[PDB]
């Protein structure tokens, strides 16, 4: 019933303290995944998923880099099994990109004029206080 | 069929968008000068500051929340952190409501 | 030969119909002089 | 003329010029990539659209239909990667339409040739010793599902189940030392730059013990001929001639 | 979903395609509907190819649910590929298929009569499905451009309309 | 199919910023009149304004000489019926299906032989802009056109999208008003468009000089003259317009009284000058004297 | 108004034009000959 | 004829002739340097490569034997017109080196103006710097004086500056331009120097042993700037007869030294003209514009 594991390799042994957090997070992902398509909207019914996804990888990003509270081996096992997100992480590690909402909000080809979401514009340079809801992620100004 | 440079057009457009004044684009055969078109007095008083150029602005930024510890199960607002000075419901009220009912009946 | 064959190419590329879709050409820039001139329009610029 | 004038002039022009000639918008710079979505995105879209009967969608109707022209590609791409009985689960890269209209498995199954033949040779031995030593073989029923039983959901029905041991042959630790660990993997040495090109998976190079065990393992699916004069009048040219003369050798085609 | 959207766009409400891709009428149809509701070899070739793939993926789903076995899955797949003639009914619509069909018989006589060379018996448990799989994959390599052309024509004619002006 | 280089649009509808960014889509939609497929151009009018779209073929535009989305005339800018009436035009574009498709086909074939420079047909033979047309014309850009629609949710209360409600969360307009229901087809054909009738009544109530009863009342009173005018200047106002017989420049009341030699000449002069004879910046009031 | 219909017989075929070679009868020789 | 040349992928910023009048060099955003033959069909033979940044200024030597080319990527480059290959990569510039000038008829020596706040003097042979006059700020154009002993530079603070190579101090500072100067070019007189500046005015100066102490000689009207602030460059004719300028107005401006009249505002271009080149032999004009191509006008 968990993210049943493909490796068949033994998990390295920090796995036992990050186990329950990831487990309840996957509980929350399954639940917010099934949450059925109410009179909510058709653009915004996919905002939970991106939200949760960021969370999980964010969490592991902490416990390896900002706490150094897990090993390289355990962290790599946790990427390989699809808890984390290899490139969301490898993007987070850049300099202008600490809080990037979803990896698609910087895809230049997915938008006709060749730009990023207004998600990506610094809040100051707009200064108009206008609510921003990037249609992709639902984020409100990732950076 | 013009061919112009790319950073500059978006710079001028965003200027005119968020500040309200812009370096007018007329490339006239009578030599005009650099004139700030739109909110001319705004360009004068704001020193021509562009939305892209950093500039001193003490403008009160709207208050927002910040819950960025991703271990709380229902905690992480992260990048999806709502604005703190925001409303919690959006609706029209008693007078406009009955008036809209009256209009939907009139239609 | 030139005009002939280019029109050929379009008519036969219709008969490709499985269009090996090429990229969209780079964004063009066009400079436009309206007929109506007036300072109250175009926020006072005589071109767009 | 005013100095602070010139100073914020240097400020403005510095920022402007700096961004305008930033390496980002250099000439031939091409934007980096399109990296992967999460799987739940696909899963949710497709389970949402369901069978396009709810009028809430009603516009993906047209694209849904128009995508029929390409479904013989999706089928071919799907069936050419099926998971090969020594495996329980195979994960594949999937390219899909943002409305769930179609789903192309986006991959080509490269294999190492001697590895592959050895794996299928082990299958030969296992299948045979199993069919000999099973009391009664039950043949599944076709079709396995009824005419109006709707298809199952992955998420509700297969997503969390445990996947039922596959047809490994159990390799002996001494004689098959050089292969016992990586034999039954999907793409065996995918990420070890000593033996494979890289992650695009061309170009193997192997050790001679590796090759000897592989050989012995695939021994069942193999010819124990050593040279070519076995096919004396039984090669391509003999057949080309016979066909040309309309005469036919004993065991050859007509 | 695609084939049902086609059926119901042509306004043919009296037919329905069930979940194993059988097409069945839910009334008895007068002549006008027996005519209006005839379909072509594009529709039916697509139907039958999808039926083959559903047979395959559903054998795999049975494996993954716990219903069968590794050996029963392997032999059932071998079965599927050897007997496409009696399970799909594809030959009706592109009769050149029998090339492939005869090939997957010849292979089976080889493999079987080398599989059961000793105490191994004439029973079901022989799944060595590489050969027939290869055969139907090459068939698909050939058929996809054909079917993409035929289906492009059908969809065009359904959305633009048929050209009776300068035939 | 049409194929264009740019839209052809009113300055009101094109926007405010000098720098606009606009997208093209080849063979994107069907002209609501020409009924054939067109290329469709979409631009963001301004900050917090709805994206607008060209909604009529380039030929369906050049024929009647209008703005492909704003639909108002190109020079003056009034509804198509008003402009037609002010030009005294009689536009004979067919209505029924087959006749209209046939007329469109041949009009397009003939407009293919043009220069792309000016409207085809009587729209060149009717460019004599009458003072009624100039008088009804809009002056500055009525940029209230580009704000978004009315939020059914926020009209019932439901626009729970916060401030992002996709439509102006204001009061819905009472549907009884004539200025509510104006179908595109009629507004292009000019048959019973309410805005046209309201604007025509407004033009009928607008001030114009009145004519007298008697033919012998050939003295015309111009009120509000001022002492910066000359008798020769009043002449030059009413000299080549016909013949003037006499001119009394009353300086004790700042007015003038012009006796003419031709009744139609003076009538044309004074009516054409009604409150709008602006010589040296004086609002003279042209009327027939006692 | 270009259709997306298509034909079995409008597939590409014989896509190169043969030109009359040096010995067959090229316009140069026949330009010469008596 | 008009003879428009094309084959450049992005803006061409710099175009100039062989000092022979034999071959053509042009360069710009595309980070490479194209060469052509001026006569015949105006055809392209060679393309020099290597510069990672935009080629902001190419400059010949006075024989035509080695090529200097200032790049955005903090570097100048000298190459062999014989081969097209790099001999030297003048590195060490701490920012955008926009302007380059090889000493003419003196020892081989180079002055480079840059966006670091320094003007730099370099010897080609040593791979080391000679002198550097950090005034305060970006220097946008630089040219020597025919003695190879003063160095003139124009930047953002509008006061054209000249250093003495031996005392190394601000020798000559001249004033009168209302906004940033964008181009200097000293005529073949060795005396008269031409200055474009986007304030819409062009000026003429003269560096001599003795000058009136306020050497603002001739003044012409016509040049334009706009939101582009592209770098605008001027030149004298081989004779000191006509001044040619470009501008962001799509008009090639040809004026005269004598009557300062507008001999030409020629249209023909699509984007801003960044550089006009005079033939050292002929009445041939080559326009490099931001419309990604060039023009070959004959007057
Ligand atoms: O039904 P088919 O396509 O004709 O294949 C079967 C079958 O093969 P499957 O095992 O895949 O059903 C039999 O196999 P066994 O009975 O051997 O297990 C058998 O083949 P045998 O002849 O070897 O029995 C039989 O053939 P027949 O009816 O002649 O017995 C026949 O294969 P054929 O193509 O040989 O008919
Ligand atoms: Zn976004
Ligand atoms: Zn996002
Ligand atoms: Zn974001």
């Amino acid at each position: 019933m968990p993210k049943v594991k493909r490796s068949r390799k033994a998990p390295p042994d920090g796995w036992e303290l990050i186990e329950p957090t990831l487990d309840e997070l996957d509980q929350k992902m399954r639940e917010a995944e099934t949450e059925p398509h109410e009179g909510k909207r058709k653009v915004e019914s996919l905002w939970p998923i991106f939200r949760i996804h960021h969370q999980k990888t964010r969490y592991i990003f902490d416990l390896f880099y900002k706490r150094k509270a897990i090993s390289r081996e355990l962290y790599e096992y946790c990427i390989k099994e699809g808890y984390a997100d290899k490139n969301l992480i490898a993007k987070w590690k850049k300099q202008g990109y600490e809080n990037l909402c979803c990896l698609r909000c910087i895809q230049t080809r997915d938008t006709n004029f060749g730009t990023n979401c207004i998600c990506r514009v610094p809040k100051s340079k707009l200064e108009v206080g206008r609510i921003i809801e990037c249609t992709h992620c639902g984020c409100r100004g990732c950076s | 069929p013009a061919h112009i440079n790319d950073f500059m057009f978006e710079q001028q457009r965003r200027t005119f968008a968020t500040y309200g004044y812009a370096l007018d684009p007329s490339l006239d055969n009578h030599q005009v000068s650099a004139k700030y078109i739109g909110s001319v007095e705004e360009a004068e008083k704001n020193q021509g500051l562009t939305v892209f150029e950093t500039g001193q602005k003490k403008t009160e930024k709207r208050k927002k929340f910040k819950e960025n510890d991703a271990s709380n199960i229902d905690g992480f607002l992260g990048p999806w952190a709502k604005y703190v000075d925001e409303k919690d419901v959006a609706k029209p009220s008693e007078e406009e409501q009955k008036e809209l009912d009256e209009i939907t009946a009139k239609r | 030969r030139v005009a002939l064959e280019k029109s050929v190419s379009q008519k036969v590329a219709a008969a490709m119909p499985v269009r090996a879709a090429d990229k969209l050409a780079p964004a063009q820039y066009i400079r436009y002089t309206p007929s109506q001139q007036g300072v109250a329009f175009n926020s006072g610029a005589k071109q767009r | 003329m005013s100095e602070e004038k010139l100073q914020e002039k240097a400020r403005k022009w510095q920022q402007l010029q700096a961004k305008r000639y930033a390496e980002k918008r250099k000439f031939g710079f091409v934007d980096a990539q399109k990296e992967d979505m999460p799987p739940e995105h696909v899963r949710k879209i497709i389970r949402d659209h369901g069978d396009m009967t709810n009028r809430k969608f009603r516009h993906d109707k047209r694209v849904y239909l128009g995508a029929l022209k390409y479904m013989p590609h999706a089928v071919l791409k799907l069936l050419e990667n099926m998971p090969m009985p020594w495996e329980q689960i195979r994960d594949v890269p999937v390219l899909y339409h943002i409305t769930g209209a179609i789903s192309f498995v986006n991959e080509i199954p490269w294999v190492i040739e001697p590895v592959y033949i050895s794996q299928w040779g082990s299958m030969w031995i296992m299948m045979r010793r199993e069919k000999r030593d099973r009391r009664h073989f039950k043949r599944m029923r076709f079709p396995p599902f009824d005419d109006e039983e709707p298809p199952l959901d992955y998420a509700d029905n297969i997503l969390d189940v445990e996947p039922l041991e596959a047809i490994q042959l159990e390799l002996d630790p001494e004689e098959d030392a050089p292969v016992l660990d990586w034999f039954y993997d999907h793409q065996p040495l995918r990420d070890s730059r000593k033996y494979v090109n890289g992650s695009t998976y061309q170009r193997w190079q192997f050790t001679l013990p590796m090759m000897s065990t592989l050989y012995r393992l695939a021994n069942q699916l193999l010819t124990d001929l050593v040279d070519d004069n076995y096919f004396y009048l039984f090669d391509l040219k003999a057949f080309f001639t016979s066909k040309a003369l309309n005469m036919a050798i004993p065991g050859g085609p007509k | 979903n695609m084939l049902n959207l086609l059926i119901h766009r042509k306004n043919l409400n009296y037919l329905h395609l069930d979940y194993n891709f059988n097409l069945k009428p839910v009334k008895t149809l007068t002549t006008k509907e027996r005519k209006k509701s005839r379909f072509g070899n594009a529709f039916h070739l697509c139907r039958e190819v999808l039926r083959l793939t559903k047979l395959v993926v559903d054998s795999h789903v049975q494996y993954r649910l716990g219903n069968v076995d590794a050996f029963q899955l392997a032999d059932g797949l071998q079965y599927i590929f050897a007997h496409v003639g009696q399970l799909t009914g594809m030959y009706r619509y592109k009769y050149k298929l029998m090339r492939q069909i005869r090939m997957c018989k010849d292979l089976k006589h080889l493999i079987y009569y080398r599989f059961n060379t000793g105490p191994v018996g004439k029973g079901p448990g022989c799944g060595f499905w590489a050969a027939g799989w290869r055969v139907w994959l090459f068939f698909m390599r050939g058929i996809t451009p054909l079917l993409e052309r035929w289906l492009g024509n059908l969809l065009a004619r359904q959305f633009e309309g048929r050209h009776s002006k300068g035939v | 199919w049409e194929d264009a280089d740019f839209p052809i649009l009113c300055q009101t509808c094109l926007g405010e910023n000098p720098y606009i960014r606009m997208t093209k889509e080849k063979y994107g939609k069907e002209c609501k009149i020409c009924a054939r497929p067109f290329t469709v151009f979409r631009w963001c009018p301004g900050v917090r304004m709805r994206f607008k779209k060209t909604e009529v073929c380039q030929t369906c535009s050049k024929l009647k000489n209008v703005c492909q989305t704003c639909l108002l005339d190109l020079e003056y800018g009034l509804p198509i019926q008003v402009r037609d009436a002010g030009l005294s035009f009689k536009d004979d574009m067919p209505k029924s299906d087959v006749n209209k498709e046939y007329y469109t086909q041949n009009m397009e074939r003939e407009i293919s032989n043009s220069d792309g420079t000016r409207p085809v047909g009587m729209l060149g033979k009717a460019t004599s802009t009458s003072d009624m047309l100039l008088k009804l014309a809009r002056t500055t850009p009525y940029y209230k056109r580009n704000r978004p629609h009315i939020c059914s949710f926020w009209v019932k209360g439901e626009c729970k999208r916060g401030e992002e409600c996709p439509y102006r969360h204001e009061k819905p307009t009472d549907p009884d008003d004539p200025l509510a229901d104006q179908n595109i087809k009629d507004r292009y054909y000019g048959i019973n468009d309410p805005v046209a009738d309201k604007l025509l009544k407004r033009a009928s109530t607008m001030p114009r000089l009145d004519p007298p009863e008697d033919k012998t009342i050939t003295t015309l009173y111009v009120g509000g003259l001022g002492d910066t005018i000359t008798e020769t200047d009043l002449r030059n106002h009413f000299y080549q317009f016909g013949e003037i017989r006499t001119i009394t420049v009353v300086q004790r009341q700042q007015c003038a009284f012009i006796q003419f030699a031709t009744r139609q000449a003076a009538e044309v002069a004074a009516e054409k000058s009604f409150n709008k004879l602006i010589v040296n910046g004086r609002r003279l009031n042209v009327k027939w004297g006692r | 108004q270009l259709s997306k219909q298509y034909s079995s017989r409008d597939l590409p075929s014989h896509t190169k034009i043969k030109y009359r070679q040096t010995t067959q009868d090229a316009p140069e020789e026949v330009r010469n000959r008596d | 004829p008009i003879m428009l040349l094309s084959g450049h992928e992005g803006e061409v910023y710099c175009c100039k002739f062989h000092p022979n009048g034999s071959t053509l060099a042009s360069a710009g955003f595309d980070r490479l340097i194209l060469l052509w033959n001026v006569y015949g069909d105006c055809d392209n033979y060679a393309t020099l490569k290597g510069h990672s940044g935009a080629v902001m200024e190419l400059h010949y030597n006075t024989d035509g034997s080695m090529l200097f080319s200032a790049s955005t990527d903090k570097t100048v480059a000298v190459w062999d017109s014989e081969t097209g290959e790099r001999v030297k990569r003048l590195k060490g510039h701490t920012s955008f080196v926009n302007s380059c000038y090889p000493a003419r008829r003196g020892p081989q020596l180079v002055c480079t103006g840059s966006d670091d706040g320094t003007v730099k003097l370099w010897d080609i042979r040593k791979k080391a710097a000679i002198q550097t006059f950090q005034n305060t700020y970006q220097v946008l154009a630089v040219t020597f004086n025919d003695t190879s002993d003063q160095i003139i530079s124009g930047g953002i603070d509008n006061d054209i500056k000249v250093w003495d190579l031996r005392q190394n101090k601000l020798t000559y500072t001249m004033r009168g331009h209302a906004d940033s100067v964008t181009g200097l070019s000293l005529s073949s007189e060795g005396s008269y120097l031409l200055s474009n500046a986007m304030d819409n005015t062009v000026r003429v100066w003269d560096v001599r042993p003795f000058a009136p102490k306020e050497r603002c000689v001739k003044i012409f009207q016509g040049n334009v700037h706009n939101f582009e602030k592209n770098l605008l460059r001027c030149s004298w004719s081989p004779d000191g007869s006509k001044i040619a300028a470009g501008s962001a107005d799509r008009f090639v401006y040809v004026w005269d030294t004598t009557s300062r009249r507008i001999l030409y505002k020629l249209p023909g271009h699509a984007g801003s003209i960044n550089e006009v080149a005079f033939h050292p032999d002929e009445p041939i004009i080559i326009s490099a514009s931001s419309d990604k191509r060039l023009y070959m006008g004959e007057i």
